């Protein structure tokens, strides 16, 4: 992986707002956020995800909710907190009942 | 409020051995918040303290606009005391008056304004929380008595009643006060439980008070209650690298609790430089801290040994013998440390009160020490 | 019951809230500075 894959999907946010789409600014924000755990640079997806925390449930984008609590939960779980990370997975569980996502996601 | 940060950066500029870079950027951070805070009782107060630059034109302007607004709020009031339903409200405009003295950082003035402002019928948050602010000026100027009296006031206001949600910010005040003096032993429980809930807008950032509760914690906590209440931190874990200290000081504490002796002194020096001396509250106490934090390790290192050889210790800590001997010599004769040294053989044996024998001798000595006293005063009261 | 003590003049001269232990005012300030030289001085040799 390289910084270039970060850049092209940031320009993907550029595209989604050239079309003015919050759906893919938020989904492309998952895409980025993952790109920003690729390096354990999640201090950056710390800010990007902590911005993205309301971006899905303003859309009520459910697979994207458990995408968060998965990713974010691993972010703070990697930050040496299992209290709020654990609380966040348990926030995905109820969601996981309220969403339907590829079984891989259930595996995580 | 006052925003505190100005004060900490000011102190930063005061201290000589802080890194000159932080001294600069601290300074222009200050000045930057002189401008927007239109604020002058500093500019002479601070410039005086630097003296312990000065441009009086700027000073004049700041004073002028200050005169403008203090004028305005005073006038608004003058409209309001005629206004009868504004009882609760005139007090509030006052709160903006003396509060404005806080933005203008003038002590006596906000003092009087809020003191009289207690008169009006008001909420507990006013007669109480406003006092908290009054003292918060105290925290600001580093007058610990001016605080002391007022935390007595609020103490009463609470002792009659009021919310525990106020009692918490209370205990944060009175705690960091306790730290502002040598008294850690109180700040231990006070601060360390202030982690459960904390009000930052009152004074300081959450990571600051983190560094405080962790420092006091390290300092007075027992080994099993260190692990309990600090090494295990629902909170400090949530912070860690968050600042330039908690990673250093925690990197110290773990090096203690886990018995890493080679590393202890380096992290000790670090924290001495990075956290202690910049803290406006701690810097005064800097030495009293480190002296203590030496002893503990020496203590903790011996406790498992009835004899051990110097070069073992010196090797561990990574200093030469002669300096190590020189250090222990500080603590030992004060009976703050239960060691004793044999230099002929370079050996160290530990006499501490565990085996019933020791707890016998020590008891004999203490007993006689009580007798001779008792007899002494005895004859005096006999003959009188 | 008042007398002037004119014989004992009060001394004429040519010109910390916490109670202290002495070692408080020992305050020899040495260790912070001496240490670093001791540490590095040591580990340069080993």
């Amino acid at each position: 992986s390289l910084d270039d894959q970060i850049f092209v999907c940031e320009k993907s946010i550029e595209f989604a707002k050239r079309e003015k789409r919050v759906f893919l600014k938020h989904s492309l924000s998952i895409k980025l956020a993952t790109l920003h755990y690729q390096k354990k640079q999640y201090k950056d997806s710390l800010a990007l995800i902590n911005d993205l925390l309301r971006e899905f449930k303003k859309l009520d984008d459910k697979p994207s909710l458990v995408d968060v609590h998965l990713l974010e939960s691993k972010v703070y779980h990697k930050l040496r907190n299992l209290a709020k990370s654990k609380a966040s997975l348990t926030a995905a569980r109820t969601a996981a009942n309220s969403i339907y996502c590829p079984t891989q996601t259930v595996a995580e | 409020v006052p925003n505190y940060e100005v004060s900490e950066k000011a102190f930063l500029l005061t201290q000589s051995k802080v890194s000159i870079e932080q001294r600069k950027e601290a300074a222009e951070f200050v000045l930057a918040k002189i401008k927007e805070e239109e604020m002058a009782p500093y500019y002479k107060y601070l410039c005086e303290e630097y003296l312990v630059k000065f441009d009086q034109e700027l000073y004049n302007e700041l004073c002028k606009k200050n005169e403008s607004k203090i004028k305005e709020l005073n006038e608004k009031i003058q409209k309001l005391e005629e206004d009868d339903e504004g009882e609760l409200e005139q007090a509030q405009a006052w709160i903006n008056l003396g509060e404005y003295y806080a933005q203008i950082g003038d002590k006596d003035n906000a003092e009087k304004t809020l003191g009289k402002s207690l008169s009006k019928a008001i909420s507990t948050g006013a007669k109480i929380d406003v006092m908290l602010t009054i003292a918060r000026l105290g925290f600001f100027y580093n007058d610990q008595l001016y605080v002391k009296e007022k935390l007595e006031a609020v103490n009463s206001m609470i002792e009659k009643g009021g919310d525990w949600e106020r009692r918490n910010r209370y205990k944060t005040y009175y705690g960091i006060h306790c730290l502002a003096v040598r008294n850690f032993k109180e700040a231990a429980k006070l601060l360390v439980d202030s982690l459960a809930t904390f009000t930052s807008i009152e004074l300081t950032s959450y990571e600051s008070i983190a560094t405080y509760a962790s420092v006091t914690g390290l300092f007075t906590l027992e080994r099993t209650d260190l692990k309990s209440k600090v090494i295990d931190s629902p909170e400090l874990l949530s912070l860690i690298s968050t600042t330039a200290a908690l990673q250093s000081i925690s990197s110290l504490t773990i090096s203690l609790y886990a018995s890493d002796y080679a590393s202890y002194f380096p992290y000790l020096l670090e924290t001495y430089a990075n956290v202690l001396i910049p803290c406006k509250y701690l810097n005064r106490h800097a030495d009293f801290f480190v002296r203590e934090m030496r002893r503990k390790v020496y203590a903790q290192l011996l406790e498992s040994y009835k004899t051990l050889s110097l070069k073992s210790m010196a090797s561990a800590f990574g200093v030469s013998v002669a300096f190590l001997d020189n250090d222990l010599g500080k603590f030992i004769p004060n009976k703050q440390l239960n060691c004793v040294i044999d230099r002929v053989n370079g050996i160290v044996e530990t006499n501490r009160p565990d085996n019933k024998n020791a707890q016998y001798h020590l008891l004999v000595k203490q007993g006689d020490g009580l007798l001779t006293k008792l007899q002494k005063y005895g004859a005096a009261v006999r003959l009188t | 019951e008042d007398d002037e003590f004119e014989d004992f003049p009060i001394d004429t001269w040519a010109n910390n809230i916490w109670e202290e232990n002495w070692d408080d005012v020992e305050v020899d300030d040495d260790f912070t500075n001496e240490l670093k030289a001791e540490l590095d001085r040591y580990k340069r040799e080993n």
